[PDB]
């Protein structure tokens, strides 16, 4: 395995799918308008994220749709126009594309184009995301950069069960249409303590998970765990102190936390599983260069997936793993 | 007996393809003839005088407004316009059969629904001019109307996207236990998009109180229905989805009203979708960007919704030449008053270009707004500032 | 008489909604009973002995291969698998009615078509293992087969995308004056996507020699047909698009063959689409990632395509226990030989991760390939290099 | 108006729509398999780009489809799988989104995922693009950055009639699925001489249209004319020599021409009508920063559309016009 997973009242050990269920549970209990729907959600979903909710809340609030993603998102928009909370599920992020027009032309623009007479702020679209070891072209994709070029939506990716429940509760409650991408490899990979009761993590705020003084590393989702290990390799093998940052919200993103870090370190490495070209690291890199030009001691490095579709048998060679990141960091330190 | 989960059916021991019925399609429901005479007394809705007069005056006021705004576009006073000629009957017949609070989604050629719901002339014009009175804040191109007060969801240009949204809003109403229906208008062209198939199927499987209302006017821009589909119109698709369906004469206000009234009653009661296909003809160009003589008039002179309704009113003793003259005049004045006021208003503050993208304004977006402000301080002589508010 | 361009129809003077016929749906064509007896002699296709035996042996070889590869997945030797249990009859019945060169697009549960077209065991296994013999170069997940030689377009995971592509390929064949049909397989779940509506309508309006073949097996993963649609199955949608339609017993090879043969004849001759809905039942789990006891078996024991065909062969004196035993053995050996060979092959060069993204390799992509090469030179001990070619 | 529009045998004055027609004409004459289709193309199209072709080539080769963009692109893929040339039209770039799944999951991946057993290299999708003065949210969009994150397709935007015919002929003939975006404001805005006979302009190659030594300006489509004028303003008002570059191909893009220019000037300004965040200037900026770090004298500037939907009445304030670009350039020169 390419990664290692490593105040608020009572907590229980939860894996990532359980913490999604807890978030959904808390939401349906406190918001009578809230409904969950999409493909195969009724029996508990193909990743188990909705287990027991239809029994608890009723078949009118947790239900299967026909197999039509443009319909699922159009339907969720319509529910949210009435003011009801619509939690739509898209079965894999790779299958969000049939809904792209509903998301980009419709949900993102609904408030703006109506002068705020109408909105779909109460829509959240949840979708498993990212590589899984063997998902190949259509069960592995990270589409966040496609959505980052769309003013009007929020895109949010957690790195852990505690983060997932707090960020999902934030998306569900946020007054803007949100896409919540759940790293599917983490669904059943290590548990942590998660508060039983509802709590929120702020959107548009990065988290500095480890302080450092030599270089700034930025990632999101599973890749955070990859950079955490890179920090460890760098301290041990090179005596390099790394500041590790989880971006968490893709848009609108926390420009200030990133620039502040880089102003202190002078070096930045961004890493994501998505292809390099057009990937979201490009937006981060461009912006930091613009704000921290006087502070930058080395070219900003992006360690990303290659500019190919996501392969089956070659996955171990495709992903921006700890060695790829370390080497790039080594070279950036030698610059 | 067959056991398969996917269909309820018998076996047949002989190979026989199901042929479509396109030559003898679903018949077209009609209440009044082209002379405005009732054909079948038991179908007459017997609408009271004041209501029928309101249907009539709404359709001629829309027609008056269409003429004036079409001219305004030709002269470049507004950037764009789409008329509603020939389809005025489908708009007002259907809107009159709805409750005031039934939620409407449309396409762009349904302004008579808003007119029937008493949307001010000032506001139709504010949107077409993008002026300060526009509650849409001048952001969308002309005829992209919306009204929260009158439960008319803001139009957007992408065809058929509103179909599965209407279905979601209908689901929510069901849950709310609303005694409310949602109606969803689209043309025959838009019915070709994937979103139409999504909405139709979702409506039926999720059991939604919705009316799908298809204006079949024979063309999508230049494309005749013969290149749009090969089955019997839109109405014949409904049954395949499990949706109750009817086809009506879209030039007959009372046929449209009757079907809409009964669909509404039954949709709300049963939580089931109804499909109405109103057969009409697009008498104008597609829009101001279209010269329709490049691809194709009887309809205007011999089968027009407004003339038919006018013949009906005369048959009851409800209208005459004098009243027609005085109203032609009052409506011209009402429209020209709104028009002059709309032209004299400033456009909204250029600041409004940045608000409502999200509910709140993100800080990076505020920084772009600040950038514009500083830019205009230095370079403002190069911008049409004197037309814009503040 | 109505004049509207959009439909051919009469007027009706009374309001009547068209009700769908869901309880008495389109009847299900059947040639042989569950004891493999012909029901109606005039429908018997009288296929010769060698052909029927080929249908039978293709379906049991697929079944043998399914058992072995399913086990291989459970043990983690391949990453994923989907069986074809219960649907073997739809695959081979339809493939036998096609010309060798008719172009096939599928979904993922149609491997019997390739088996019937004599696709080597070695190549089914090469793809599931992603080994050096895979002409797909190990890039797609297991069961995503494709064969240019056998005119079987490479499967992709996104549901229903192949439907309007099949239609384009059929248009092109028409133009080429091919005497060739395209067939397009999908399940009842996939028929819910927007792309299905696109393909059906395009096929009818553009007059394409295509066969749409829907495997209705009662479930899309966990979702029963009652949550998938409310009309009478997929077959009842065809007529709305102007498409000739039939429903067949998908567990009856000869019913499937007969409908497919006649659709093919008529599609090619008339340049018009045909829709066949084969009613079946998905006897296995949806895939190796699915435990199907979580949402729902008679079919296996009492209405299975393979058992029915086996009863038929015995009725002609075309098979017996001895032959069944010897073939059970030969097929196990043929499959285990391919399986062992597939496991001993190396995976392709990691270089192949970069080729065919474009026809040529762009220079920036070559630079990424170079980067990987240098990376593996330094860090290669951390990668599974010894399993991969070169 | 925000812009001014300013060897190969016989030429004729052609506007941009005419040069598209000429390209299509030459293509259908020399390639018997080639067909053109989409909404309203039969009568000559809503921008007149297919006038006279159905009369010339036949109703089986120039034809209307039903009003379904996912169908149009799926259909074009299918035609191209057989080896026939499929020229699909999408009526406005704003309406390409219903086809996003067919483009991104299907056409981009068709060759790769089949091991080159199948391909749709003979597909070209043409679509009017960019602002038009009054198109508002859905007749103005520039979606190129959405497509830039998709390995497997080529995206190409011309700046003029001569460029358009040569680049479109290149796309039609290229062995990869191509999206050709035609700046609709230019359709009838100034003509130039265009060769009657077919010729090709190379894909993936920028064009330096004006040599300079102080700063590099990069744009594509109509925006090239905007930067050309900015160069002129800069020479006149500041004594600044600008190198003006038309990128032409969005992906794969001509990294070397851009880096070479910037290595000489030391300053880069990229401009596009599309929103800033996630726009393609971010990819250019990031990459140049990586290659020309030692050469860069000032932070790379991006002058783009704001991060909003494209407005109706506010268009004059939204677009990255000559004054916005000039001011940014002025400041970058003062850095
Ligand atoms: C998804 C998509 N594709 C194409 C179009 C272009 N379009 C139009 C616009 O751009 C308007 C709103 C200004 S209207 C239109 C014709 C639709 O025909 P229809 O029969 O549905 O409606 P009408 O006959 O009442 O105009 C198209 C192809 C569009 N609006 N949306
Ligand atoms: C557009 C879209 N949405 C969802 C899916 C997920 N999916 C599947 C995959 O991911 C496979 C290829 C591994 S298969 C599947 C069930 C399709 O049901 P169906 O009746 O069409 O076919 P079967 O009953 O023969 O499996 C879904 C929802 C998918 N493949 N494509
Ligand atoms: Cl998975
Ligand atoms: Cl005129
Ligand atoms: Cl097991
Ligand atoms: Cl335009
Ligand atoms: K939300
Ligand atoms: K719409
Ligand atoms: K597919
Ligand atoms: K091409
Ligand atoms: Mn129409
Ligand atoms: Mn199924």
């Amino acid at each position: 395995a390419h990664f290692t997973f490593q105040e608020y009242g009572q907590t229980q050990k939860m894996n990532l799918f359980q913490s999604v269920t807890s978030a959904l549970d808390n939401s349906l209990a406190k918001d009578p308008t809230a409904v969950i729907f999409g493909e195969d959600v009724a029996f508990g979903g193909v990743f188990r994220c909705t287990v027991g909710l239809r029994d608890k809340y009723g078949k009118d609030r947790v239900f299967n749709t026909p197999l039509c993603e443009q319909g699922i998102v159009g339907f969720g928009i319509g529910i949210a126009v009435t003011g009801a909370t619509a939690i739509a599920e898209i079965q894999f992020a790779d299958y969000i594309f049939p809904a792209f027009d509903q998301i980009v032309n419709e949900a993102a623009k609904y408030r703006y184009r109506s002068g705020d007479l109408f909105n779909c702020g109460s829509l959240t679209i949840r979708s498993p995301w990212g590589c899984v070891g063997h998902g190949a072209l259509y069960h592995s994709q990270s589409p966040e950069a496609f959505f980052a070029h769309c003013p009007g939506i929020k895109v949010v990716i957690p790195r852990s069960p505690f983060q997932a429940k707090g960020l999902l509760l934030s998306c569900i409650e946020d007054k803007n249409p949100c896409i919540f991408f759940e790293p599917k490899i983490l669904y059943r990979a290590a548990a942590e303590e998660v508060p039983i009761e509802p709590y929120n993590i702020p959107l548009s705020q990065a988290e500095v998970i480890q302080e450092g003084s030599d270089v700034t590393l930025v990632a999101w989702g599973t890749q955070v765990h990859v950079i955490r290990e890179v920090a460890s390799m760098a301290k041990e093998k090179l005596g390099v102190s790394c500041e590790v940052i989880d971006l968490r919200t893709i848009i609108p993103w926390d420009v200030d936390t990133i620039c502040k870090s880089v102003i202190k370190t002078g070096r930045l490495l961004i890493s994501h599983e998505a292809p390099l070209t057009g990937g979201f690291a490009s937006e981060i890199s461009s912006t930091v260069q613009e704000e921290c030009f006087l502070n930058l001691e080395a070219p900003i490095s992006r360690v990303c997936g290659y500019d190919t579709p996501f392969p089956h048998i070659f996955e171990p060679f495709y992903i921006p793993d700890k060695w790829k990141c370390y080497d790039a960091l080594r070279k950036m330190i030698n610059y | 007996k067959p056991q398969f989960p996917g269909a309820s059916a018998e076996f047949i021991d002989k190979l026989e393809f199901i042929q479509p019925n396109v030559i003898s399609g679903i018949p077209i429901y009609r209440v009044m003839d082209r002379q405005g005479q009732i054909i079948n007394p038991s179908e007459d809705p017997h609408l009271p005088k004041e209501k029928v007069l309101k249907l009539y005056k709404s359709m001629t006021l829309l027609n008056t407004m269409d003429r004036i705004l079409y001219e305004s576009q030709r002269q470049g006073r507004i950037s764009f316009y789409m008329t509603n000629y020939g389809e005025e009957g489908t708009h007002v017949g259907s809107a009159a059969a709805l409750d005031n609070t039934d939620l409407v989604f449309g396409q762009y050629r349904e302004a008579g629904v808003l007119m029937y719901r008493d949307y001010p002339l000032e506001l139709f014009m504010a949107q077409c001019y993008g002026n300060i009175s526009d509650l849409g804040k001048g952001r969308q191109m002309p005829v992209h109307y919306g009204c929260k007060e009158r439960h008319f969801v803001t139009i957007s240009s992408p065809l058929a996207t509103q179909i599965p949204q209407a279905v979601g809003a209908a689901y929510a109403a069901k849950r709310a236990n609303a005694n409310r229906v949602v109606i969803c208008y689209f043309g025959e062209g838009a019915a070709s998009e994937g979103d139409a198939h999504a909405g139709f199927n979702f409506a039926a499987t999720l059991e939604c109180p919705i009316i799908f209302f298809c204006r079949n006017n024979g063309y999508a821009i230049s494309t005749p229905t013969s290149e749009q589909y090969r089955g019997d119109g839109i109405a014949a698709r409904g049954p395949g989805y499990g949706i109750m369906s009817i086809r009506v004469d879209g030039n007959d206000v009372f046929a449209v009203y009757n079907a809409t009234k009964e669909a509404r009653r039954r949709a709300v009661a049963e939580n089931q979708p109804f499909l109405i296909e109103a057969m009409t003809y697009r008498i104008g160009h597609h829009s101001t960007s279209d010269d329709s003589s490049a691809y194709r008039n009887y309809w205007d002179k011999q089968d027009h919704p407004i003339s038919r309704l006018r013949h009906y009113l005369l048959s009851q003793g409800w209208w005459d030449e004098e009243q027609e003259k005085a109203w032609r005049k009052q409506s011209r004045r009402k429209v020209m008053e709104a028009f002059e006021q709309a032209e004299r208003k400033p456009k909204p503050n250029p600041n409004l270009l940045f608000s409502d993208v999200y509910q709140e304004m993100p800080a990076q977006l505020r920084k772009q707004q600040e950038s514009l402000a500083r830019h205009l301080q230095t370079y403002g002589e190069h911008y049409p500032l004197d037309h814009f508010d503040k």
